[PDB]
């Protein structure tokens, strides 16, 4: 389950704010994404995140 | 920028901030209407901020201009990060200039050349601390061999390493797209690296001297 994976910033240097599902908190949180090589637990909005991973 | 120093207000006039509701990448002004940055910094609704020092407070020397076009290099590979370069056309021309453009290089820079790297990115290697003001860093260009030994099978002819093998001085998240200026010419674009300021893991940059023709022609036909 990719929804259970920790957020992945990656090697690129950008500071782009994305969302990831935090299974321990039971909600989608923000984290800094570097701009490349995103994993699946990386969403552009909280709604997308909840729709895909909510309740995982 | 980890291990750098405060540049000083508007001492790096070609430095720009790419804003999407917040600062997310840097870039360089190479023409009154054009900005060069990294391809991985591509985003919809980009607002370019020029004449910035403290990105959090309006000090009056700014010019906020929306981008009208964003051209990512046709051969950019998001997996390998090869050709990580992008051109942004400003919706209107900037008033040059506290705001000034930087020259493109006539030729490539050699290992050992000292360059100035700048940005508003993270200042901590093992932590999170984003600055208000622009940070600077002098770092030398490293040889292709050491660069390739630091990142086996990951360095292409379009990338160069710069920094310190000891670590502690490097570019970091929030610096992407920013300038690497050597001898008054734009030689690189902050691109990627393994973590920030780690030992034996210098920062990797887009080799601008390899794109000068593409840049000049693209600016001219758009
Ligand atoms: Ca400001």
């Amino acid at each position: 389950d990719f929804c259970l994976e920790p957020p992945y910033t990656g090697p690129c240097g950008a500071r782009i704010i994305r969302y990831f599902y935090n299974a321990k908190a039971g909600l989608c949180q923000t984290f800094v994404y570097g701009g490349c090589r995103a994993k699946r637990n990386n969403f552009k909005s909280a709604e997308d995140c909840l729709r895909t991973c909510g309740g995982a | 920028i980890v291990g750098g120093y405060t540049c000083g207000a508007n001492t790096v006039p070609y430095q720009v901030s790419l804003n999407s509701g917040y600062h997310f990448c840097g870039g360089s002004l190479i023409n009154s209407q054009w900005v060069v940055s990294a391809a991985h910094c591509y985003k919809s609704g980009i607002q370019v901020r020029l004449g910035e020092d403290n990105i959090n407070v309006v000090e009056g020397n700014e010019q906020f201009i929306s981008a009208s076009k964003s051209i990512v290099h046709p051969s950019y590979n998001s997996n390998t990060l090869n050709n990580d370069i992008m051109l942004i056309k400003l919706k209107s021309a900037a008033s040059l200039n506290r705001v000034a453009s930087i020259s493109l290089p006539t030729s490539c820079a050699s290992a050992g050349t000292q360059c100035l790297i700048s940005g508003w990115g993270n200042t901590k290697s093992s932590g999170t601390s984003y600055p208000d003001v622009l940070k600077c860093l002098k770092a030398p260009i490293l040889s292709d061999s050491s660069c390739k030994s630091a990142y086996p099978g990951q360095i292409t002819s379009n990338m160069f390493c710069a920094g310190y093998l000891e670590g502690g001085k490097d570019s970091c998240q929030g610096d992407s797209g920013g300038p690497v200026v050597c001898s008054g010419k734009l030689q690189g674009i902050v691109s990627w690296g393994s973590g920030c300021a780690q030992k034996n893991k210098p920062g990797v940059y887009t080799k601008v001297c390899n794109y000068v023709s593409w840049i000049k022609q693209t600016i001219a036909s758009n």
